[PDB]
C-alpha cells in the first residue's frame, strides 16, 4: 500500500464530497488525522477563497470542457498535465488543481452524474502522487501544506 | 514533603508522556 | 452555563463511577450524547490501559497521599495541578490524571468512601476546565481527545 | 507440641467467639491460665478500640474479599501474609490483624455462617506462628503482648 | 483480582503501624 | 514590534525545550513556518554535532559556573557577552553558543529547575538582538542561518 | 569474615528502610550496639540535614535515573562509583551517598518496590567496602563517621 | 538504562564536597 | 569570591570558530 | 630510590591537585616531609601571587598551547625545556614553571580532563629532575627553595 | 601537536626572572 | 447495640446487584 495516496485520496475526495453535498462529514478519518484534518481545513479556507475569486471564470472553463459523463474524466486529467507542462511546481497551482476540481463535483451533482466524483477524486489525487511525489515528498507532504498556507491570527 | 503531590505529579506527568508517545500519530 | 464544563464532568464521572462499581454502566448519555459517549468508550480504553501498566506504582503513589475521607480530595487537587505545572499540556498527561482519578475512585469504594466519589470527578473537572479552558478549545474539546487516541486500520 | 501455637489458637478463638457472640465468655483458662487471660482482656481493650476507629474501613475493605464461606476463609490467608510482607513485624500490626478477625467473624455470624469462625481464628493463629515464631519466642510470646499494650497507672 | 489482597493487605498495614506509634514506649 | 525577536525566541525557546524533555516537538510555528522550521531543524543537526563533539567539555565548564537556580541565569548572560567580546561574529560562534545553552537546559532538568528553561532562553535572545542586532538583519537572519549551515548533497 | 561489611549493610539499610517507613526504629543493633546505635543516630542528623537541603535536586537527579525496580540498581551502582572517580575519598561524599540513597529508599515506596531497597543498602555497602575498604580502616570505620559529625556541645 | 552517570555523580560529588567542610 | 566567566567565554569563543571552519563554511 | 623524584613529585601533585579542586587534602606529607610541608606552603604562598600577577597573561599562553587531552601534555613538556634553554637557572624559573603548571591544572579541570592533572605533574617534575637535578643537589634542594622565598617578618 | 613551544617559554622565562629580582634581595 | 442496618443493607445491596446481572441484556 502507499500511505501518502491514501491520505491525499482521503483528503481530497472528502473535500470534493462536502464541497458538492455542501454538508460536512469530518467522521473517524485515517493514521495521520491531525495532519489530514488540518489540510481539511485549509483546503476549505484557501480552496474557497480561489472559487469565490474566480468562480466566474471557472464556469466558462467547464463548460468549455462539456463534461457530460465519466468518459469526460480523462478530459480533466489531459488539463491537470498540462498545469504542469513548464516544469514548475508549486503549492498554488496544486490547491488551484483541487479547487477547480470542487467546481467539477458541483457541476456533476447539477447534472445528476455523482457517480463521477469519486473518479475524479481519484484521477486529481493520482496525477500529484504518480507524478509529482519527488516534490511532495521534499515539501513534506501535507504537512508541507498546511504550513504553507498557515495565516495567520 | 509531609505532602507528597509533587513526587506523584511528577510520576504522573511521565507516565501521560508516554501514554503520548504510544497514541501520538507517528 | 458551560456545556464544556457539563460535558466533562459527565464522561469523568461516569468512568469514575462505573469503575468503582466495577459494573460498566450502559445507560446514555446526556446532551451531546454521541461524542459523549464515544469519549466514555476511549476513556475505559485507553484508561484501563494505563492502570493496568501502572497499577504497581498507583497502588503506592495513593498509599503516600493518606486519601481516607472528603477533605482528603483537596489533596488531590493540589496533585492535578503539578501534573501541569511545567506548561506542558497534552492528551496523554490528561488521561492519565483521569485514568489515576479512576483509581482513587477504586480505593474509595474499598475504603467504604463512596460518597467521596463525586466529589473526586468535580475536582478533577474543575482543575481540568478553571486552568485548560484555552487548551480544550483549540484541541476542540472531547472531540480533540477521541481524534489523538483513535486507533484503525488493517484490511 | 507447639505449645507457643496452642496458646494462641486459645486466645484468638475466644476474642473472635466472644466478639461474633456480642458477650464476653468469659470461662477461666487455659493451661497458662494468668496469661492468657490477661491477654484476653488486654485484646478487648485494643482490639475494640482498633475496631471502633477502623469500622468504616473494615466494613468496605471485607466487602471487596466477599467473604461467603468456609472456601473463602482462605483466602483471608493471603492477606495476613501481606500485612508482614516487607520484614516489619511490630504488636500493633499483630493485634490490627486480629481486630480484623473478629470484625470477620461478625460478619460470618451475620450471614449465618459461624461454623467457618473457628476456622478464621485457626488461619489467624496458623500465619502468627509459622513465619513469626521466632519473633514471638524474642517477644516473650503473649507476656510480651501483654506489656506492650500496658497502660501506665492512675 | 479477583482477590487485591496487597490492597487491603496494605491497608491494614499503615493501621497496624499507626497502632504500633499508639502505644509505643515514648 | 521585534519581529526578529519572536521568531528568535520561538526557535532558540523550542530548541532548548525539546533538548531538555529529551523528545523533540512538531507543533507548527507562528507567523508562517518556513524559515523558523529550517532554522530548527539546522539547529538540530549542526547544535547535536557540536554537543556530541564537545560534551565532556561542556560538562566541566557548565558544572564550574554552578548553576543552581533562576538567579544564576545572570551569570550565564555574562559568559555569552564574552563569546562575542573580541569584536568576532560568525554563524559558528552563534550556534555553538545555542548549542551550550541546550547543554544547560539538559542539567536544569537533571536539578528539577525546569522554570528556568524558558528564561534561559530569553537571555540567549537577548544577548544576540540586543548587541547584535545590525549584523543579523544585515545576514538575513535566521534565513542566513540556515543558507550558512547548508550542506545538501543532492 | 568481614565485620566492617557486616556493620556497614547494618547500619545504612536501618537508615534507608526507616526513611522509606517514615518513622524510627530503635531496636538493639547485632554485634557493636553501642558504636552502631551511635552511626544511626548520627546519620539521622546528618542524612535529614542533606535531604532537606537537597530535596528538590534529588527529585530531578533520581527522576533521570529512571529507577523502576531492582535491574534498575546497577545504575546507583555506576553512579557511585562514579562518585569515587577523581581519587578523593571523604566522609561528606560518603554521607551524601547514603542520604541519597535514603532518598531513592522514599521513591522506591512511593512507586510500590520497596523490596529493592534491601538491594540498593547492599549495593551502596559494597561500593564503600569492595573499592575503599583500606579508607574505612584507616579512618576507624564507624567509629570515625561519628567523630567526624560529632557535633559541639557548648557547655 | 541510565544515561546520566557521570551527570548525577558529578552532582553528588560537589554536594558531599559541601557536606564536607560543613562538619570538618 | 566569584566563578571567571571570560574562560568559559573563551573556550566558547574557540569552539565556534572551529565550527566556522568546519565545511560548512568555506 | 631517587628520593630528590619523590617529594619532588609530591610537593608539585599536591600543589596541581589543591589549586584543582580549591581546598587542601590528606596533610601528613611523606618522607618524612617538615620540608615536603614547608615547600608545600612556599608554593601555594609565592605560586599563587604569581599566578595573580599573570593571571592575564597565562589565559592567553595557555590559550596558546591548546590543550585538551593526555596527547598535550607533551606540548607543556618542550615549553618547560625551552624556559632553561638559555643556560641560566634560578629559583624565580622553576617557581614560575609550576605557577604555570597549576594554572593548566584548574584549565583541565574546567575542560572535564581532570586525569591528565597526575600526568602533568609529573611531566613538570620529570624536566627538573632529568635536566636540573645537579642545580638542585647543588643550591641543596627543596631546602634552598624555601630557603630562598622565605620572606623574613621580622616584623 | 606543538606549533607554539616557543614565545609562551621566553614569556616564562622574564616572568620567573621578575620573580627571582622580586624574592632575591 | 444497635441493629446494624448499614451491614445488611449492603448485604442486600450486592444481592441485589448480583440479581440485575442474572436478568439483565
Amino acid at each position: 500500500e502507499d500511505e501518502l495516496y491514501r491520505q491525499s485520496l482521503e483528503i481530497i475526495s472528502r473535500y470534493l464530497r462536502e464541497q458538492a453535498t455542501g454538508a460536512k462529514d469530518t467522521k473517524p478519518m485515517g493514521r495521520s488525522g491531525a495532519t489530514s484534518r488540518k489540510a481539511l481545513e485549509t483546503l476549505r479556507r484557501v480552496g474557497d477563497g480561489v472559487q469565490r475569486n474566480h468562480e466566474t471564470a471557472f464556469q466558462g472553463m467547464l463548460r468549455k470542457l462539456d463534461i457530460k459523463n465519466e468518459d469526460d474524466v480523462k478530459s480533466l486529467s489531459r488539463v491537470m498535465i498540462h498545469v504542469f507542462s513548464d516544469g514548475v511546481t508549486n503549492w498554488g497551482r496544486i490547491v488551484t488543481l483541487i479547487s477547480f476540481g470542487a467546481f467539477v463535483a458541483k457541476h456533476l451533482k447539477t447534472i445528476n452524474q455523482e457517480s463521477c466524483i469519486e473518479p475524479l477524486a481519484e484521477s486529481i489525487t493520482d496525477v500529484l502522487v504518480r507524478t509529482k511525489r519527488d516534490w511532495l515528498v521534499k515539501q513534506r507532504g501535507w504537512d508541507g501544506f498546511v504550513e504553507f498556507f498557515h495565516v495567520e491570527d | 514533603p509531609g505532602v507528597m503531590t509533587q513526587e506523584v505529579g511528577q510520576l504522573l506527568q511521565d507516565m501521560g508522556d508516554d501514554v503520548y508517545q504510544q497514541y501520538r500519530s507517528l
